[PDB]
DNA sequence: ATCGATGTATATATCTGACACGTGCCTGGAGACTAGGGAGTAATCCCCTTGGCGGTTAAAACGCGGGGGACAGCGCGTACGTGCGTTTAAGCGGTGCTAGAGCTGTCTACGACCAATTGAGCGGCCTCGGCACCGGGATTCTGAT
DNA sequence: ATCAGAATCCCGGTGCCGAGGCCGCTCAATTGGTCGTAGACAGCTCTAGCACCGCTTAAACGCACGTACGCGCTGTCCCCCGCGTTTTAACCGCCAAGGGGATTACTCCCTAGTCTCCAGGCACGTGTCAGATATATACATCGAT
């Protein structure tokens, strides 16, 4: 493979595949499909790190919608990366403002 | 059909919205705003599937039509 | 006895932002989406996976929105939200004109 | 009856290489499916938009690197180039 | 060098819309860029469409349906009209 | 006639707009008329907006289209406003506008 | 002597201000500006003379459509002075931070 | 020569100027600080991308192209001075 | 109510440089041709969608009653608008210097493209356990007193 | 606070269906290899960016004063929340039927690629009139008496 060659999880194949097809330039570099791979991969395991965290919080050991919504609007980093993004099933974070609660 | 989106139902978005207190009007006006969207939202998903000849607007469709808006969503094959 | 009224206001909302289930029954909802896309294609199928996708859209897209409505109300010293709010909040948004 | 692709199985090994001992539902796995090809588009898309601007026709690992840097958040970034950098250099080593 | 530009094309438009009118340098400019801006949005949604649909080319079916997603209603309408128009008028001449 | 503008009775040069959907990597192949529709689509707009760029440069008694002209003109139209909703124009200014209640009495 | 009201020379500034298009930062220091922010990210930058000028264009903008979205929400309150708090909750609500 | 308080260049009366063609009348003593808290954030955001663009086409002068592309990135797109 | 001065509105003449034009030089489009693969069309399939039906069962509805929040009125206290004199530095255009962009010119490395071989990845498969379900007992508040 | 008293939480038992795993086939990836071109890199020129200065003055600063608005208080009236009971249609489970979407094999129209041919479009130069700038004057209205 090249996944191998790179020890990334992530297909390095598929996604030289992905840049040539989907129309990004005329030529696709070597380095590019192993540059991102390992980008998608990166990211891919702070989300899984910070959601795990949270199914260990709320003691599961299998991973919901839930615990990635938990694990991103309560990082502030990847909160914002997802700016845009309705997660399924993911609720939202408990928050109640202060004048609306008992004196 | 409209009036199908319960008064309770309106209740609950709310709640998880973390809203207290809610006027009367409050829930017509709600019912202007969730047409609004889905029409828009809709069009644009029929759109395509107008554009892909078929008579079964799919999940893509929509999907497709969430991202043109700025709204997308995950779950549906992203 | 009697609960003071508001209290059972906070209690539901503790236990809807604990839980990820959707607010709108399905089949009202789902009549709603026919009727809309009827008027712009008639003789049109929807995909069940089609139909949750809006549900999920409008519902996360409502919530986020009486989020900020209530913001609005809160700003102005009051603790019920109104239609005026919403009208307020979507301006700002840039989504209403 | 179609073939159709997906990231599933490389989240999962990923899952493995941070929580060794915890699982994922099929709706979870949609969601991280759709992050990842979503978060795929914007860098490429970016990338590529770089390319033009810069009158090139190719797309190199630096012209990936720079639509990370304009895609993510400081400390996001950061580590991203790293494991960029790294994997590549990693990469270049073996043949 | 040769920097290109719509600053004919526009002009040609402009003088057959308001014959006594002329257009300062900034303006020109601001022309130029919103045609750019446009070729791009339009452009880029029609590229989706071919995507979506597993297809290699954009057709002027594509630019179309892009319009339709892209403009709002009557600026649509007359676009796709106006559009669809020439195109017929460009197949048979 | 020669030039493809000229075959679709087009002001826009088709053979331009052909050229840039090829050299940015929109798709493998382009077709024919979508160059001609996009060319075409072009000119509506521009038209349909210096034509009430003009009017805007009439009331304010001038010859010439300066980009105040072009602002007042993409504002005051619900629709061209909406497709530049997120967009700036360099030397537009805003329009005349003052809430009610800052008004006296 | 002679004194106008308060509030009266607010008014006719707006309508100065609203029907021209001339930049309101002054030039030099807007510059200065953008060249700290800058160094402090990267040194030993220079700029094309438009390219200030772009961002100025651009930064203008966006303070005028700020203060726009400001000014609704001093409105909101039954007010009519405009307050940090104000523009806090236009920020919120954009979605800016 | 090194260049330091540069913020306070945006004087009162144009924070003032701007809120009036934002159709501002009345204002809030405590506004101007916000003004130039914020003014900062969003150069700090065109800047940080429009350098990102420099350091890529490797330049050390920062173009009004630069800036245009950074605009159009944060959805603040700016018609006048290219692209 | 009448009166004056202030800022804006407007009229002029005036001077200047930007747009708009004509000329000529070149690069990008037109023209004509080929060869190849995309897509369109037609021919079969089966999967997904709709539909209709009837049972309990929760959810919607509706009303009742009174509490607290909205809203309007008022008044106090003070901050922010206005004006003027003082003070600071922006804007102007004018001169000088070289850094760096942009244009140029050669060589070759790196990517696309073709073909032939190989297992990584997908659908299809079954069993098994994480967890939805709950009925009972443990706690952690809410309102009344 | 101190009380009972709800409603909610946490717990141990049970149970079922989707996780997560393996079976084996296949098609996307990898390998070995040729060809040419995009872009690296070194050379060279020529724009505009920075710097620095002083004459001019428009703008900014700082303070004085008081006006009218922020907000804090009150006081009333009614619009929502709570809660018990009465009314609808959501839901689930079950089967039934055909629409349409999915897949397959075939031919031909359409588009990329290639070459040679030339005016559309560009920069370049240039001359004049739209518009900016300076200065006097009439018109409107705000606030002082
Ligand atoms: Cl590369
Ligand atoms: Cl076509
Ligand atoms: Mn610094
Ligand atoms: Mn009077
Ligand atoms: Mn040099
Ligand atoms: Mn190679
Ligand atoms: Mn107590
Ligand atoms: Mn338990
Ligand atoms: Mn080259
Ligand atoms: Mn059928």
């Amino acid at each position: 493979t090249r996944s191998s060659r790179a020890g990334l999880q992530f297909p390095v194949g598929r996604v030289h595949r992905l840049l040539r097809k989907g129309n990004y330039a005329e030529r696709v570099g070597a380095g590019a499909p192993v540059y991102l791979a390992a980008v998608l991969e990166y990211l891919t395991a702070e989300i899984l790190e910070l959601a795990g965290n949270a199914a260990r919080d709320n003691k599961k050991t299998r991973i919901i919608p839930r615990h990635l919504q938990l694990a991103v609007r309560n990082d502030e980093e990847l909160n914002k990366l997802l700016g845009r993004v309705t997660i399924a099933q993911g609720g939202v974070l408990p928050n109640i403002q202060s004048v609306l609660l008992p004196k | 059909n409209i009036q199908g989106i319960t008064k309770p139902a309106i209740r609950r978005l709310a709640r998880r919205g973390g809203v207290k207190r809610i006027s009367g009007l409050i829930y017509e006006e709600t019912r202007g705003v969730l047409k609004v969207f889905l029409e828009n939202v809709i069009r644009d998903a029929v759109t395509y599937t107008e554009h892909a000849k078929r008579k079964t607007v799919t999940a893509m469709d929509v999907v497709y039509a969430l991202k043109r808006q700025g709204r997308t969503l995950y779950g549906f094959g992203g | 006895h009697r609960y003071r009224p508001g209290t059972v206001a906070l209690r539901e909302i503790r236990r809807y932002q604990k839980s990820t289930e959707l607010l709108i029954r399905k089949l009202p909802f789902q009549r709603l989406v026919r009727e809309i896309a009827q008027d712009f294609k008639t003789d049109l199928r929807f995909q069940s996976s089609a139909v949750m996708a809006l549900q999920e859209a409008s519902e996360a897209y409502l919530v986020a929105l009486f989020e900020d409505t209530n913001l609005c109300a809160i700003h102005a010293k009051r603790v019920t939200i109104m239609p005026k709010d919403i009208q307020l909040a979507r301006r700002i948004r840039g989504e209403r004109a | 009856k179609t073939r159709k692709e997906s990231y599933a199985i490389y989240v999962y090994k990923v899952l493995k290489q941070v929580h060794p001992d915890t699982g994922i539902s099929s709706k979870a796995m949609s969601i991280m499916n759709s992050f990842v090809n979503d978060v795929f588009e914007r860098i490429a898309g970016e990338a590529s938009r770089l390319a033009h601007y810069n009158k090139r026709s190719t797309i190199t690992s630096r012209e990936i690197q720079t639509a990370v840097r304009l895609l993510l958040p400081g400390e996001l970034a950061k580590h991203a180039v790293s494991e960029g950098t790294k994997a590549v250099t990693k990469y270049t080593s073996a043949k």
